[PDB]
């Protein structure tokens, strides 16, 4: 049973975080002690980590790693497992970074009337997610002509945030502003407002339109409405239109591509709207035709109001029509284990089309089949495995052939098909293990289990029945859960599925990068790894349950947020008329996650670092004795180094995982921003009792988000009051 | 770099020849940089169509002289720290350096294109830019560097005589205060005196060793050789002793004589050496403040001569005689500079 | 005649490595220095077409 | 030249910046200088033919900007008095250049 | 000369060459020349390659 060791560690190790880094020690020849030192390239800067490993487990361990005047050094980490018999050791390069913090501000309102007074609050989380206590150098207030007008300096934020506030002059300058932090490292997160003078609105131009519409069309079904406070619609003379612009070709002296429309006109139904369908063959849709915008005039009837809106400007008129794409297929096959691989047919509005055939194509094993699309859609199938290394797939359907005159000229209306390249993976012992893959958003808050196939004919060598397996989970750019399974196998066992369970907790962040590996005696390593997208999403449940439902202007009403048992929790409540105005910047648990650096690790730093030569064995033979010598080149075999290269994490290892080719009261008043605030959760939830705001011509939308230092922050639903 | 270096220790020197130096010093670095791979190495050609693979030999000779050349004119330090980095890639903890050097000429160098001969290359180089003997790649190295002296000090067959030159000042450079006189004391016991100049060379004219490799390196090796081995006697940590700078004064004898008419040496590789061990002993011999040096040379029977050696006169033999039939004297020197006394 | 040098371009190994000819010495090239022709059925010549 | 110049009155400068500066820096001096005539002028085809007469301009502009390089990195004075010496030559006394 | 000439362009060439001998006179050596090179490219199963 000939031994080995292994130490995996990320490509990339953040500075000053607590990084995971695994060791699995799998021979029992004797007590052997492991031990990573990362040093720097010049300079005398050295450290070392003692990892405590045990036989043929799966130990982890985590550092902090010491901070670098250089925003991004390179490192030299050599691993070294020393033993009374055997000694090894090895050594790569790494990069060390500074990540910053993710940080964000949140505004009274989206627009500002000058005198105003802007009130924002800024925030400052961890990869984790979880309030951070940080010193910023600055925040400033940016006008539009560039002049900063407002500051606040060095200072630290208490419960992982800080309040501010900002009085607009009485004659400021019309247009976008913006409040810019930068943080100590420089990295300036923007946000804008604006300011004007207006007259806010008192209702809403509700527009109805096609979201997306095929070319191929004679009309389409289109309405406008107009509500405010509890449903309640208002009678109005609207004039809607719909026009479109060919060829955005900038005016030339004869409108911005002003081309041709049918307007139209008429009165609003009390209890409903205005409803109208339009031929589109008075468009033509069709010789370099490109989008429609449709403003509006509800020109409100006992008013001298004409409030429009320009909505729905994004109804498509797409250049694909036919179309088709595939859901859950392997990129790793494997010519002892025929690779299965899952196709969807969709048109137009996404309309899948069931009882319909199709014709797939396979440039390798010639699975030239039909099938026919089952209800939703939908066509399953799988191929033989016995060709060369890359395996093309593509999938016709319908009608490939058509005559639409030439290809470039003057319109093109292509039905895009679907295809897809596997390659196979090297086998050390003719052996493999698969990993069944599940390609779809996983739920949080909810267990998912994965499928292994295992393939071990003459694997096993040793003979011995007991055979153990690992795999880990990784996210954010660095190793997260660990864990293993014991295989208890024959001398010559290939047949067998087994399942693995794993939690989609949310610690996972949308990547969720997992593999799967054996540890031969034969000095092998037979694995797979897979991605898994995970829904975004918070750790700290929290909802706004606004009680007293409807009221009149009344006082006291109870608004209450349940959320972590500890927690700060900033509200946010405000007419839904200066958020009809302008539609404040959104503000979402996905707003978060893309504030978050690193969202997946995915090969080493490739333009910083690089490294693929320890052993040029590629060019000792010049050629090989085949039927009519021929020589060397270079190869696209996958293999097991490749499947932690895609991981983004490298490993200091003794068995085969590269392969060998080592060289190439009766009163009206206050209305603007009716609660800005912030509030202690007790051990469930808290109740603010706010009175209750006067001129409540229209319904109060609010929302709110939390802060916890054990589950993360929160962001509850925007919950109104009518 | 090493002209300019030797210029400056033995004193003469002009400033109308440090500038037309200096343009044809900061011209070639930048003209150098040109034929720089993404990954910090260097090839013969350049970076052809982006083809070329990187020549492990030319990329460690850069950075040996851009460790000096950073000395007069300024060098950037990225350029320096990724080729060091693109070095330790190409290092393996058995036999330290692996040969990727891709060339069409090789008078370029002396090395046997050994991994011994080129680890003995890099090694110098790396500890030559300074660089701790605790680092890790000189760690690997150092090792491989032991493992090799105690193989190829198993007899006289034990890859010749040219590794083991470069096994000397790699050494003395590292601190093996004790290894150093280990291999110092089989090389003096191997060397070749003459008349008051001992060198080291090869088998003259091999007859022995047969089986050529391109061409004959023999007029070159000979000259390398006993200027690595200079530098390994100035290369002593508290300081060279007398015992180590008298017998380094001998070896400096036969290479000052044995120059090129021209100027400079047989190939490049062994005039950079050349130079090199020549300014560093001149750094140890001369001194710039202390112009007076007083000798007095006197015997037991009443003999008596003395003499003032300085800038005005060591350009030149002083000489006495005076011939006392059983001799019995004393040579008394004083203060500041070095004299050599022969006595014939 | 049938060329099978030209039939295969990819093959496997530890690295893939593309076509070129051989010289070496075939049944068909001691017949043909001896100065005649086989008409046959067995393997007698290099693949190199 | 002049970006590197005004960084470094501003105040506002790096030094991962200066050694990204200084590499485009002293690589175009280089490749500028291999379009140089023998006279010590410089045209926008350069030596090659051994035809090429001096750009009056292009000659000129090299010069104000290789006193202004000689500042932050190191020309060799002999190209600027090179220059500087076919600029008087091309001098009439009325009409000052041409 | 880094080409085999293509069996259909030669079988063309000849079917003209054939031709073209009645109203000018052709060297017979030229259709003779190919009609041999056509034979060396003839398997008795799927005739023509
Ligand atoms: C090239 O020629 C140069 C002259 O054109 C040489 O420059 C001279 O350099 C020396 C030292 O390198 C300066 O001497 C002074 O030394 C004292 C005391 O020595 C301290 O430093 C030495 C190491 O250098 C160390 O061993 C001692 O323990 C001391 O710590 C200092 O207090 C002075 O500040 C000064 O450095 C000369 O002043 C300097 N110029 C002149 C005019 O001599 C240079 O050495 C030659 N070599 C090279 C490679 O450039
Ligand atoms: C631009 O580039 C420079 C080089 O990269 C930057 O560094 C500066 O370098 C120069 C020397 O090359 C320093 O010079 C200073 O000189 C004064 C001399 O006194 C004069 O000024 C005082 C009043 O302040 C006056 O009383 C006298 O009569 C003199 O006229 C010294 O006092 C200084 O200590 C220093 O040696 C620059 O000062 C140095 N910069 C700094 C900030 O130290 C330079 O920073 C770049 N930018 C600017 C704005 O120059
Ligand atoms: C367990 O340890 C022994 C030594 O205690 C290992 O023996 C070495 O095996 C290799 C070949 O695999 C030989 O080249 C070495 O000379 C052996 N000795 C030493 C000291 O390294 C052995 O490989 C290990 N495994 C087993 C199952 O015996
Ligand atoms: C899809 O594939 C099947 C099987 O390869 C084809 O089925 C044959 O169809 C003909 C009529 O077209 C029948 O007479 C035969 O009984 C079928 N069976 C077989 C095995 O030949 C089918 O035609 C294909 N679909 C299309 C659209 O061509
Ligand atoms: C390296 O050497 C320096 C002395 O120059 C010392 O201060 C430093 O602490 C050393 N580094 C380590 C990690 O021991
Ligand atoms: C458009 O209006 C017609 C009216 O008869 C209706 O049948 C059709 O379903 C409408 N479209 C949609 C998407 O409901
Ligand atoms: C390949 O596998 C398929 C499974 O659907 C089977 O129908 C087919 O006969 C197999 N052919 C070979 C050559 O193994």
């Amino acid at each position: 049973g000939k031994p080995q060791y292994m130490v995996l560690v990320p490509s990339l190790l953040h500075t000053e975080t607590t990084e995971k880094g695994c060791v699995l020690l799998s021979y029992l020849n004797e007590t052997v002690t492991v031990s990573a030192s990362l040093e720097s390239v010049r300079g005398n800067r050295s450290l070392f980590t003692d990892l405590e490993a045990e036989n043929d487990v799966l130990h982890c361990v985590a550092f902090a790693v010491p901070k670098s005047s250089s925003n991004e050094e390179v490192m030299f980490l050599t691993v070294q497992v020393k033993g009374p018999t055997q000694e090894f050791k090895k050594r790569t390069t790494v990069m060390v970074k500074n990540e910053d913090s993710l940080v964000f501000v949140q505004t009274d309102k989206s627009i500002y009337k000058p005198g105003q007074t802007v009130k924002f609050r800024v925030v400052s989380m961890d990869e984790n997610f979880h309030p951070l206590n940080e010193l910023i150098p600055l925040v400033y207030i940016q006008d539009p002509k560039g002049n900063r007008i407002a500051q606040w300096q060095s200072f630290q934020l208490e419960g992982g945030l800080k309040q501010f506030s900002f009085p607009l002059s009485s004659e400021p300058f019309q247009g976008s502003y913006k409040v810019v932090v930068q943080k100590k490292s420089g990295g300036r997160t923007e946000h804008p407002f604006t300011v004007e003078e207006f007259v806010l609105p008192k209702f809403e131009v509700q527009v109805t339109v096609p979201k997306i519409i095929t070319i191929l069309e004679e009309e389409m079904n289109v309405s406008v409405c107009g509500l405010y406070t509890y449903g309640k619609p208002v009678p109005g003379h609207v004039t809607v239109s719909i026009c479109r612009k060919y060829s955005d070709a900038s005016d030339c002296h004869g409108e911005d591509s002003q081309a041709f429309c049918e307007k139209f006109s008429g009165q609003l139904n009390s209890h409903g709207c205005f409803y109208q369908q339009v031929k589109t063959k008075v468009f033509q849709l069709k010789r370099k035709e490109y989008e429609m915008k449709l403003h509006t005039e509800a020109q409100i009837q006992e008013e001298g109001t004409v409030v429009e809106l320009t909505g729905r400007q994004s109804s498509e008129i797409t250049r694909t029509i036919t179309k088709l794409s595939f859901v859950k297929v392997d990129s790793h096959f494997r010519q002892g284990i025929p690779f299965f691989g899952q196709v969807r047919l969709v048109d137009g509005k996404g309309v899948p089309i069931p009882n319909k055939v199709i014709f797939i194509r396979g440039n390798e094993a010639n699975y030239y089949s039909n099938a026919t699309t089952d209800e939703h859609g939908l066509v399953q199938f799988s191929i033989n495995t016995t060709n060369v290394m890359g395996t093309s797939l593509t999938v016709r359907v319908n009608y490939k052939d058509r005559s639409p005159c030439y290809g470039y000229q003057w319109v093109s209306e292509e039905h895009e098909e679907a295809h897809h390249t596997a390659y196979l993976v090297f086998s050390p012992s003719k052996s493999f293990v698969h990993l069944e893959p599940m390609s779809h958003e996983l739920p949080c808050g909810h267990t998912q289990t994965v499928q292994a196939h295992y393939i071990l004919n003459g694997g096993t060598l040793l003979g011995l029945k007991k055979l153990s397996f690992y795999y880990l989970i990784m996210a954010k750019g660095g190793i997260v859960r660990t864990g293993t399974h014991g295989l208890l196998v024959k001398q010559e066992d290939m047949k067998g599925h087994f399942s693995i369970s794993i939690p989609v907790k949310s610690d996972i962040a949308p990547v969720a990068r997992l593999l799967i590996y054996a540890v031969l005696p034969t000095g092998d390593v037979i694995g797979d790894s897979a991605k898994y997208d995970v829904e975004n999403c918070l750790a700290n449940k929290v909802d706004l349950s606004f009680s007293p439902s409807q009221s009149l202007p009344a006082s006291h009403a109870h608004l209450r947020v349940t959320a972590a048992p500890q927690s700060v929790c900033a509200l946010r409540a405000v007419d839904q008329s200066v958020l009809l105005m302008k539609p404040d910047a959104e503000l979402s648990a996905s707003s978060v996650y893309n504030l978050l650096p690193e969202k997946d690790l995915t090969g080493f730093p490739g333009p910083l670092n690089d490294q693929d030569n320890e052993d040029c064995i590629n060019r000792h033979n010049v050629y090989i004795n085949g039927i009519t010598y021929t020589p060397v080149s270079s190869t696209n075999e996958k293999d097991m180094y490749s499947f932690l290269e895609d991981m983004g994490l490298k490993a200091f290892t003794n068995s085969k995982i590269r392969k060998p080719k080592m060289c190439p009261t009766v009163r009206k008043y206050f209305p603007e921003t009716w609660i800005w605030d912030l509030v202690v959760v007790n051990s469930a939830g808290v109740a603010e009792v706010g009175v209750t705001v006067p001129d409540t011509i229209t319904e109060w939308k609010a929302g709110a988000f939390c802060l916890s230092e054990d589950a993360g922050l929160g962001i509850s639903s925007t919950a109104s009051l009518r | 770099i090493y002209v300019l270096d030797y210029l400056n220790e033995t004193q003469q020197l002009t400033p109308e020849i440090k500038s037309k130096a200096i343009g044809y010093l900061n011209t070639g670095y930048q003209r150098q940089l040109n034929y720089k791979h993404y990954d910090g190495s260097y090839s013969t050609f350049g970076e052809r169509y982006g083809r070329n693979q990187g020549n492990t030999w030319l990329t460690a000779f850069v950075l040996k002289t851009f460790a000096q050349a950073r000395a007069y004119i300024f060098i950037d330090e990225a350029h320096i720290t990724q080729a060091l980095i693109w070095l330790s890639q190409r290092q393996k903890d058995n036999g330290c350096f692996r040969s990727s050097g891709s060339l069409l000429n090789n008078a370029i160098k002396g090395g046997v294109e050994d991994e011994v001969t080129l680890s003995a290359y890099i090694t110098i180089a790396l500890l030559e830019i300074p660089l701790t003997v605790t680092h890790p790649v000189v760690r690997n190295a150092l090792f491989c560097l032991e493992s090799a002296w105690k193989t190829a000090q198993e007899g006289d067959h034990g890859s010749h005589v040219y590794t083991k030159a470069l096994l000397a000042y790699a050494f003395a450079l590292a601190g093996n205060q004790d290894k150093r006189k280990e291999v110092l004391k089989s090389l003096n016991e191997e060397a070749v005196k003459k008349d008051n100049s001992v060198h080291w060379e090869r088998p003259q004219k091999p007859k022995a060793p047969v089986g050529h490799f391109y061409e004959p390196q023999a007029p070159s090796a000979e000259v390398e050789m006993t200027s690595y081995v200079l530098l390994a006697y100035l290369t002593a940590q508290p300081a060279p002793t007398s015992e180590d700078l008298t017998s380094a004064t001998n070896i400096v004898k036969w290479i000052t004589k044995q120059q090129n008419a021209q100027g400079g040496f047989s190939s490049t590789q062994d005039t950079v050496v050349a130079l090199h061990a020549l300014s560093k002993y001149g750094a140890a011999t001369f001194t710039r403040t202390g112009k007076a040096a007083q000798v007095t040379i006197q015997s037991s029977g009443t003999f008596s001569s003395k003499f003032q050696v300085d800038n005005n006169n060591r350009l030149l033999l002083q000489q006495v005689s005076l011939p006392e039939l059983p001799g019995e004297y004393s040579m008394k020197v004083t203060g500041e500079g070095c004299v050599y006394l022969q006595t014939s």
